[PDB]
């Protein structure tokens, strides 16, 4: 429904409406329900789970990152020791984990960044380690709503439906009655000659 | 009709008060000016975060990263980009100021001709026949309250341009000839108040065979016993 | 009977800013994002002009509540209004004089259609005529009250300082002089005189500016070409940067100059339309004492007729 | 806009692709979340899936309007579309109609009749 929104950066903002262009999980997408098939890692993965069975993860194209669980990471080389939702990204030699856990429902929640692991590996697939879902991230553009405490409380996916694109052009969440120019359109060429 | 007229005036003032205290917004012309000027200043402030082709939109970290030969190359790009946006702001402010001045000139004309006088110009001081107006102040504006006369409850009659009495054509001094079906009267034009046709409220001109549509009737002479 | 012509509106245009500066070139439109928000400023300005053009037409022509009709028995004391009343045999609401008047006078650039059509504007002018001819000046202040036309004409003579027996005793002469003056108006428009020059000037000034804007796309502004695909097929990206920047700079300067002169030109079409709204209210819905505001001489009455982007008044 | 084939020497024409603009008609979001979508001048045979196909497709002189129900009444104009067509929110849906100029009226004219008012109103 409306899940998998994180913090894009580490700049404090309060009571503004910032526009973000980053890789997100699009709203109202279809996520697979599992109940351990080896899944591919397209460019980023949403994960949730719903005790104490899920231990950790196996990453990499088969050097292969290993995260087990007490938390210990064995990237193969480097070693590190330090409802549950998780976001994974492999961007520019880094490895960004965003997570948050709660007491799939409808409520909105934002995932705070957990750790960066600047490793620089190649990943094309992954696997969990033993009630868990898998989403996939797309290049989007959201419109986040911060509050007095500087926390994200709402967002808008600017390519879901026409009303959302109206909301992103006017930069508001309420729209008055009217007619509004929002975009253009153009048929693309089919082939070369 | 003084008591009726005073009560209709008091009811209309009360309805002005009601349709303002209800949240049906009517001060849109004043809110538009505020919104346009705030939007222009927000655009001018957000244009300071563009790099215009340079390595950074912040000037301190060009001056902290580079040496004076190739710092000027990056500073000229920001200078031309920021001059062009100041120039655009100032030009559209000069175009909006001339429209606000023409509106203020119209308001000064209306204060002279509707508040300090009674006006014969149609639809200049409201709809109807203008009686008087009252000014009220508003934020960066003015509100006029126009008071007009509106005719009501009309009624059909039969009319004629002139009356023939003794081989002479009679015309109204100020009014029209009307008939209720059987009798003929003379009334003023904007309100029905019928009177007897005498020689005090008509004048005479020529014989009665030139006018298209003249009517035979009796014109009364008020010095009767002599 | 004389004639006065006024401009009311002009043509609603819109320019697609990204397509004008570099249509179908994503490596140009990624460089254009370094200039912030110039294109949204330009689009917002042109949209404000387009909305104002519909407002001008509303305030000149929509000054009646009812759509008044004239009766089929046309006995107006000998006065003949058939050249200015509508003719339903031709399929439009348009009258004879208005037929003469309408006969006398892509790189991202579109033209938006007006809100009110020509048929709707003709229906408004015919309701104004029917209201005047059957009820005097009473429909402009309340409900329309019928009066015979010669009696209306008698109190309009009374309002310029002449007694009303002068009208009633020279009625046939006055009707003949009115009908001949309308006939002469119809003849001089039917001839080949250049009468609608004020309306023609607006069309010419708006066509010259769009032609200059289109012609600016074939200047190279210091670059090796003015075609963007020729640059993108000849050069590598780090050297094509500095050529595309010169083209972007020149094309932005062209658009900014066009929009500044459109704003200045729309400011004067507003003033013309406010004057035409004032003349409608004070010369057509009433009788005016202001010297030379409604023709030349002592004003008796006025009639409106529609034109392309304009209005024609006939002052008696 | 024209060219010659370098092999068959045939004269064949060049014309650009479709290219319009896109507008979104809405009521307030404190009233509904339904929209209708206007495409500027594209003949409706060239045109998001729900607001791109289906029923409720109407060809105006302003372009192609998808998502509004064309009716035959005439109302006061609410949201202007252009060339006479307006749009309004009225089980509730979005309707498109020809705007109406006002109420029809005919004055009882003759050569010897007059109407005189008998009362008044302060406004
Ligand atoms: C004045 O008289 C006229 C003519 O009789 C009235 O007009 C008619 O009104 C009736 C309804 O009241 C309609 O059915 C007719 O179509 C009207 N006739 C015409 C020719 O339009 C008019 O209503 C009367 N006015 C008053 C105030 O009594
Ligand atoms: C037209 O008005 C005259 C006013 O003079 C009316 O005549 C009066 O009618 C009342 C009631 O019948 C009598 O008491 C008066 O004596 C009459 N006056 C005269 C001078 O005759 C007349 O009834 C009206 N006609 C219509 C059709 O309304
Ligand atoms: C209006 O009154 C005059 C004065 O009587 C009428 O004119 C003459 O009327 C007598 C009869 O009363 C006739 O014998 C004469 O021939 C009339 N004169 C002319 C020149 O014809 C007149 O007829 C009356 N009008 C109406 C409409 O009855
Ligand atoms: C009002 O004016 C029109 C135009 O001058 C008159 O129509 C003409 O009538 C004559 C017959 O007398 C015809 O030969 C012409 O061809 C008509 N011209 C047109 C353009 O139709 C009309 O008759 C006049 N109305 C009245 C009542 O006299
Ligand atoms: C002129 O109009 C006024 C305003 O409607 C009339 O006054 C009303 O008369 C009714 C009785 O029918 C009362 O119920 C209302 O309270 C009155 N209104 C006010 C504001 O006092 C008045 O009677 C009319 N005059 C004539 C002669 O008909
Ligand atoms: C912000 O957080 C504080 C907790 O320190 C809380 O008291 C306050 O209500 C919060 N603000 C809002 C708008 O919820
Ligand atoms: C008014 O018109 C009628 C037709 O209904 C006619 O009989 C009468 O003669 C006309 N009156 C005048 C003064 O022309
Ligand atoms: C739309 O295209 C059809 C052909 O499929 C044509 O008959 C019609 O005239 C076109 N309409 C417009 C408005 O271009
Ligand atoms: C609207 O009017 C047309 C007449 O051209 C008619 O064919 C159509 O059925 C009408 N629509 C409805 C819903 O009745």
């Amino acid at each position: 429904f409306t899940r998998g929104v994180y913090y894009p950066d580490k700049v404090f903002r309060s009571s503004v409406l910032h526009s973000t262009q980053d890789l997100f999980l699009p709203f109202f997408s279809n996520v697979t329900w599992f109940h351990n098939p080896v899944l591919p890692f397209n460019d980023g993965v949403y994960f949730a789970s719903t005790s104490n069975i899920i231990r950790g993860w196996i990453f990499g194209t088969t050097q292969s990152l290993l995260i087990v669980n007490n938390v210990v990471i064995k990237v193969c080389t480097f070693e590190y020791v330090s409802l549950r939702e998780f976001v994974f990204k492999n961007i520019d030699g880094y490895f960004k984990i965003y997570s948050k856990h709660t007491p799939l429902p409808q409520g909105f929640s934002a995932l705070e960044p957990l750790v960066d692991l600047p490793i620089g590996i190649n990943i094309t697939r992954f696997q969990t380690l033993l009630a868990y879902y898998v989403g996939y991230l797309q290049p989007r553009t959201f419109l986040l709503k911060y509050n007095e405490n500087g926390t994200i409380t709402d967002a808008v996916d600017c390519a879901l439906d026409p009303l959302s694109e109206t909301k992103c052009t006017l930069k508001s969440f309420t729209v008055e009655k009217g007619i509004y120019q929002t975009s253009n359109f153009r048929v693309q060429p089919t082939e070369s000659i | 009709n003084q008591k009726l007229i005073a009560n209709q005036f008091n009811s209309a003032i009360g309805k002005i008060q009601d349709s303002l205290s209800s949240t049906a917004s009517a001060l849109g012309k004043l809110q538009d000016v505020v919104n346009q000027n705030a939007q222009a200043l927000n655009t001018l402030v957000k244009q300071l975060s563009s790099n215009f082709g340079a390595i950074s939109s912040v000037l301190n970290d060009i001056l902290s990263r580079l040496d004076p030969p190739e710092a000027e190359v990056q500073i000229d790009r920001l200078i031309t980009g920021r001059l062009q946006s100041l120039q655009t702001y100032v030009t559209q402010q000069l175009i909006r100021a001339a429209e606000i001045r023409a509106s203020a000139n119209l308001a000064a004309t209306k204060m002279s001709e509707c508040v300090l006088g009674q006006s014969k110009r149609v639809d200049f001081c409201g709809k109807g026949y203008h009686l008087m107006s009252f000014p009220q102040s508003a934020p960066h504006g003015v509100v006029f309250l126009h008071v007009t006369y509106v005719p009501a409850q009309e009624k059909n009659f039969t009319t004629a341009p002139a009356i023939c009495h003794d081989g002479k054509a009679h015309f109204p001094r100020e009014g029209v000839f009307v008939s209720n079906g059987t009798h003929w009267f003379v009334t003023q034009r904007n309100f029905y108040e019928p009177q007897i046709i005498t020689t005090d409220n008509t004048f005479v001109s020529g014989n009665c065979d030139v006018v298209i549509g003249i009517v035979n009737n009796t014109v009364y002479d008020p010095l009767q016993p002599e | 009977v004389t004639t006065e012509i006024l401009p009311v509106s002009m043509t609603k245009t819109s320019v697609d800013c990204t397509m004008y500066i570099c249509g179908d070139s994503t490596e140009c439109s990624n460089l254009l994002l370094q200039y912030g928000s110039f294109c949204t400023q330009l689009n917002r300005a042109l949209t404000g002009i387009a909305v104002e053009q519909d407002k001008n037409t509303q305030e000149v022509f929509a000054q009646v509540k009812q759509i008044y009709k004239t009766p089929p028995i046309k006995d107006f004391g000998g006065f003949n209004f058939s050249q200015i009343l509508p003719d339903p045999s031709k399929p439009s609401k348009r009258s004879f004089i208005e037929d003469l008047l309408f006969n006398k006078v892509f790189n991202g650039l579109t033209v938006l259609p007006p809100l009110l059509t020509d048929e709707m504007i003709a229906q408004y002018t015919s309701a104004l005529l029917a209201g005047t001819i059957t009820s005097g000046w009473t429909f402009g202040a309340g409900a329309a009250l019928q009066i015979p036309f010669a009696m209306q004409m008698a109190y309009r003579f009374n309002g310029i300082g002449v007694t009303q027996n002068v009208l009633y005793e020279n009625q046939k002469l006055i009707a003949n002089q009115f009908n001949s003056a309308i006939g002469k108006i119809q003849d001089s428009l039917s001839s080949t005189a250049s009468a609608l020059g004020k309306l023609q000037d607006v069309v010419n000034q708006n066509a010259q500016a769009l032609n200059t804007l289109v012609k600016q796309l074939s200047s190279n502004f210091g670059a090796i070409s003015s075609v963007l695909n020729d640059i993108l097929s000849r050069l590598d990206p780090p050297e094509a940067e500095v050529q595309i920047d010169r083209l972007i700079t020149g094309r932005l300067q062209s658009l900014q100059t066009y929009v500044t002169q459109q704003l200045i030109r729309a400011a004067e079409i507003r003033a013309s339309a406010n004057l035409a709204a004032t003349k409608m209210s004070e010369c057509v819905l009433g009788q005016s004492k202001r010297v030379d505001f409604c023709g030349k001489g002592y004003h008796l009455m006025s009639f409106p007729q529609s034109a392309p982007h304009g209005v024609v008044f006939l002052h008696v | 806009d024209a060219v010659r084939d370098p092999q068959t020497l045939e004269i064949l024409d060049i014309t650009p692709c479709s290219f319009g603009g896109v507008s979104v008609i809405t009521p307030g979001t404190n009233t509904s979340n339904q929209v209708a979508v206007l495409y500027q001048d594209v003949n409706c045979t060239e045109v998001w899936r729900v607001y791109s196909t289906g029923s409720n497709v109407f060809q105006t002189r302003a372009g192609c309007l998808i998502g509004a129900e064309h009716v035959n009444n005439s109302y006061e104009c609410d949201i202007p579309i252009g060339a006479g067509i307006c749009a309004s929110y009225q089980s509730q849906s979005i309707i498109a109609y020809t705007m109406s100029l006002g109420a029809e009226n005919s004055v009882a004219y003759s050569n010897n009749s007059i109407a005189i008012p008998t009362n008044f109103t302060i406004s």
